[PDB]
RNA sequence: UGCUC
């Protein structure tokens, strides 16, 4: 029951949302009585995580939009964690990038924030 | 005949003889201080090789600021065989 | 055996795999010959040869 | 919430490594120290 | 008491050289082997 | 959220042979890794996919089908600096009790870094004014079986401003 | 037990084991000499290789490496007697795969 | 009588009997006659499946007295054995789950 | 051949059996139990489970007979199933 | 492909035993049994019909292996 | 020890 790598590759919330939706539809299309009675924690965790991701603005996302956002941020020499956080949160306000986002000193430049907002809002 | 014992002997039996106190004088204190200084200075010496940390979580801009820098001694490869070159 | 008071043992396997292995490998029809020289041991006897 | 721990594994013995134990390992393996030479108590219950 | 029906009719009846304490109401084998 | 590679020896009984092997393996792996925290890894959510699935053996014992399957599964394990959004599911004098939305009630933010008006008087008072943000600081896990929880982590709430809610 | 008056069972002597080996019936021999006679489930520690109890190793004071294992009771008795003779059998377990 | 020769190489087992033999040419070479008395003692554990469900139902209904039958039932969920000599055998036969 | 596969005629007695075989459990079970056991404990010789006697003692299926090979199940499957593509990476 | 194409008696016995155990453990039948309450009889019927979904994994002493289907091997 | 085979 060993793990090979706990940090193999980071993924945004859209992939988790898609996986949860696929598992939910496959479940309701292949619902089994005994398998469900054996372990009901699966249903609970799946439904609650899907509801949590639905509460967030993660909706209205597609792989093309994610690829476009990644290609747009690649020109900003930003780290992977910063773009991951921006994609998971989708900040509409500037203060979210000014203070909440880490590594603000020397990275904002007071001019790139407008481009970041235009890219994340598109 | 020998009597029977209900409980086992104590794990640390008491002794009526105690260790002789340590020798005193400037020499012993100076040797102690020098040994402590050696302990403190030999760990930061390049010869003290530490366990190479691995499995970094992520890369960050602060890396260059937190990058551990330390001079490395160059072994004399003339005396050492060839099997130890990197 | 000679049926002169000899007591023989009878065992019942408790596993389907053991049952199948006993029936296949240790089958009476599959062991009509000895591995020593291949001669058949299970054949006619007194009151059958006569 | 709940930690993942395996219930049972189909473990198969590979080989037996014979050896010896030192007195310290004997102390560590044992649970109690036997010092009384008698077997049962004096009462009529004869408890150990 | 019996673990299935909760009855107290536990009788020790040896079945062909097998000591066994069993419930007398539903037949739930309480304990077996000695 | 992050992917984790795992190798598991899944045992499928004989009465599931009519089902497809991959589907049954995925269902078993999900049932075995649902709402459970793997030590030094985190809380696993569900199975992401199955990469390698080698031959399926049948032992002379139980007789079931044992398959060694390599798969990738999603687990919730921040990177010590991730930002999250939870809701206050209670509050204690020594620290508030915030929880991610219906995900896990294990986030215990210590109240020792906010501006110097921090205190909880047991009346569920969050903070005196001048969707709750959370900044993960460190991960920590512990064992359970020690005789014949496991994920709490510390939360940071700096002077984020929060023009929307104080 | 041994005798009929003692409600004893039959004995598969060494010659019966030899015959079963000659036949090659491995599962039948295992079921006879292990499953139906002195089957037991012991707890072995994967670190020190000693025998534990109730999923706990008193030697290492831990229970993470303790695993269950099927074994004949006579084999466990032999291991215990050998440990009493200072001949410690250290069992290195591994997956059945 | 040691452990290797007396308890490891050759050891005693259960579900076995010992009896005197007698001739009977009316049986096949691959067949052996077993008395009813010994047959009622040596039992075989059969797993309830979709094929022999009715046969096991009838065997349980017969009980430990009639020769064709059983002596104990082990449920799938709980491993608590149930003796067929006591209790309503019909209710047990009607509640025979698979496994 | 079994008597003449090591280049020397070794008898079936305990001496030749020990010179030929290597399993500690089999030698201890045949003859000289305590002597062989103490010798193995001294040498620390690890004994495998390849032989038949040790397989019978430890209660595992012997390698000879039906246990020489392994069986596989012909289940409806698809090795190396399609992998879900990663969008963020 | 280098081993004997004939299916030995040991392989027959082990396959029949495994299939009987599986059928006793509520496994699906692929021959439409006709009133056979004995799992071993069903296993023998499946063997004679060559419908046992088991593949023998013959191992060579060095370590190499080879797979053989029950329907691919020859029975007697 | 007596036996049974
Ligand atoms: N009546 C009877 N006599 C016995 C028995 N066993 C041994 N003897 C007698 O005692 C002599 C041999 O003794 P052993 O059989 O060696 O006694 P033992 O086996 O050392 O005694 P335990 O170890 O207590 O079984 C023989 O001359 C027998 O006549 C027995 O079971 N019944
Ligand atoms: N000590 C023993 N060891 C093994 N088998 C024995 C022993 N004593 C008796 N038997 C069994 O009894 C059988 C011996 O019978 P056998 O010697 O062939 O005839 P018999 O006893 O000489 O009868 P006759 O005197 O010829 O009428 C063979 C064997 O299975
Ligand atoms: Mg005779
Ligand atoms: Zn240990």
């Amino acid at each position: 029951m060993e793990v090979k790598d706990a940090n193999s590759a980071l993924l945004s919330n859209y992939e988790v949302f898609q996986l949860l939706t696929d598992l939910k539809e496959q479940r309701k299309e292949s619902g089994k009585n005994k398998h469900s009675s054996g372990q009901q924690n699966l249903n609970t965790i799946t439904y609650e995580t899907l509801k949590y991701i639905s509460k967030t603005p993660c909706r209205h996302q597609s792989p093309e939009i994610v690829r476009e956002f990644l290609t747009a941020l690649k020109s900003h020499k930003l780290t992977k964690a910063e773009k991951l956080q921006l994609l998971n949160h989708r900040p509409v306000t500037a203060v979210e990038i000014q203070l909440m986002v880490e590594e603000s000193e020397e990275r904002l430049t007071e001019e790139q924030i407008e481009a970041l907002l235009h890219t994340v809002t598109s | 005949l020998p009597d029977v014992v209900l409980k086992p002997p104590p794990l640390f039996p008491d002794t009526d003889y105690k260790p002789v106190p340590l020798k005193t004088g400037e020499g012993e204190e100076y040797m102690l201080a020098l040994k402590q200084e050696l302990r403190e200075t030999m760990k930061r010496m390049p010869y003290f090789i530490e366990t190479p940390e691995e499995r970094q979580d992520i890369e960050r801009y602060s890396k260059r600021y937190m990058k551990v820098y330390k001079e490395e001694w160059i072994p004399d490869w003339r005396r050492l065989p060839r099997e130890m070159m990197p | 055996a000679d049926f002169d008071g000899d007591e023989m043992n009878l065992h019942l396997p408790q596993t389907e795999e053991a049952k199948a292995e006993a029936l296949v490998l240790m089958g009476t029809k599959a062991n009509l010959v000895t591995p020593r020289n291949g001669e058949p041991l299970i054949a006619a006897i007194q009151d059958f040869l006569t | 919430k709940e930690q993942f721990r395996e219930t049972d594994v189909a473990k198969k013995i590979s080989h037996i490594c014979f050896g010896m134990k030192s007195p310290e390992e004997m102390r560590q393996q044992a649970h109690i120290q036997v010092v009384s030479k008698n077997l049962y108590s004096q009462d009529n219950q004869h408890a150990p | 008491r019996c673990p299935d029906c909760g009855s107290t009719e536990l009788v020790e009846d040896s079945h062909y050289s097998q000591s066994q304490l069993v419930c007398s109401d539903c037949g739930c084998v309480v304990t077996e082997g000695v | 959220f992050v992917l984790v590679e795992m190798v598991d020896t899944v045992r499928i009984p004989p009465w599931q042979f009519e089902r497809k092997l991959n589907d049954s393996i995925a269902e078993e792996l999900n049932k075995k890794l649902a709402n459970k925290v793997v030590y030094n890894v985190g809380l696993c959510i569900c199975l992401f996919d199955i990469t390698k699935l080698e031959d399926a053996y049948v032992f002379p014992g139980d007789g079931a089908s044992h398959t060694k399957v390599h798969f990738r599964c999603v687990v919730f394990h921040p990177f010590l600096d991730e930002i999250l959004i939870g809701k206050i599911k209670g509050c204690s004098p020594e620290g508030v009790h915030v929880s991610l939305g219906f995900f896990d009630d294990i986030l215990i933010p210590p109240e020792s870094l906010q501006q110097p008006a921090k205190f909880d008087e047991a009346e569920q008072v969050w903070v005196w004014e001048y969707g709750e943000e959370i900044r993960f600081r460190v991960v920590d896990e512990s064992f359970v079986d020690t005789s014949p929880y496991t994920l709490v982590g510390s939360i940071s709430e700096p002077g984020l401003g929060l023009l929307s809610w104080w | 037990t041994e005798g009929r008056s003692r409600d004893g069972g039959l004995r598969l002597g060494e010659m019966e084991r030899d015959c079963l080996i000659g036949y090659g019936a491995s599962m039948l021999l295992l079921e006879r000499l292990m499953i139906s006679s002195d089957a037991f489930e012991v707890d072995v520690c994967g670190q020190c290789g000693l025998l534990g109890y109730s999923g706990w190793c008193h030697y290492c004071k831990s229970s993470c490496h303790v695993s269950s294992l099927r074994i004949p009771y006579a084999c466990k008795l032999l291991f215990q007697e050998l440990q009493s003779m200072n001949i410690i059998p250290r069992l290195k377990l591994s997956k059945y795969n | 009588q040691g452990r290797f020769r007396g308890n490891l190489s050759g050891k005693r087992v259960d579900f076995s009997g010992r009896t005197v033999i007698s001739p009977d040419p009316n049986l096949r070479i691959d067949e052996v006659a077993v008395p009813v008395h010994v047959a009622k003692i040596l039992t075989f554990p059969e797993k309830v499946n979709k094929a022999n469900i009715n046969f096991l139902r009838k065997l349980v209904q017969n009980g430990p007295e009639v020769h064709p039958g059983a002596n104990f039932i082990q449920q799938r969920h709980t491993q608590m054995k149930r003796f067929l000599k006591y209790g309503n055998r019909e209710k047990m036969a009607q509640e025979l789950k698979y496994g | 051949d079994l008597m003449t596969y090591k280049g020397e005629v070794l008898g079936i007695t305990r001496f030749g059996l020990a010179k030929m075989k290597e399993s500690v459990l089999m030698l201890a079970s045949f003859e000289k139990t305590a002597d062989h056991l103490f010798d193995a404990a001294y040498f620390g010789q690890k004994d495998s489970v390849c032989g038949v006697s040790e397989c019978i003692i430890m209660g595992i299926p012997m390698n000879i007979g039906t246990g020489l090979f392994k069986l596989l199940h012909k289940a409806d499957r698809d090795p190396n199933p399609p992998k879900r593509p990663l969008i963020f990476d | 492909r280098i081993t004997t194409p004939y299916m030995t008696k040991y392989e027959r016995a082990r396959v029949l035993g495994t299939r009987a155990l599986q059928i006793a453990m509520c496994a699906p039948v692929m021959v439409e049994l006709e009133g056979e309450t004995d799992p071993l009889l069903i296993a023998m019927k499946e063997l004679k019909a060559r419908k046992i979904p088991i593949i023998i994994r013959r191992y060579l002493p060095d370590g190499s292996y080879e797979d053989w289907g029950v329907d691919e091997l020859i029975i007697t």
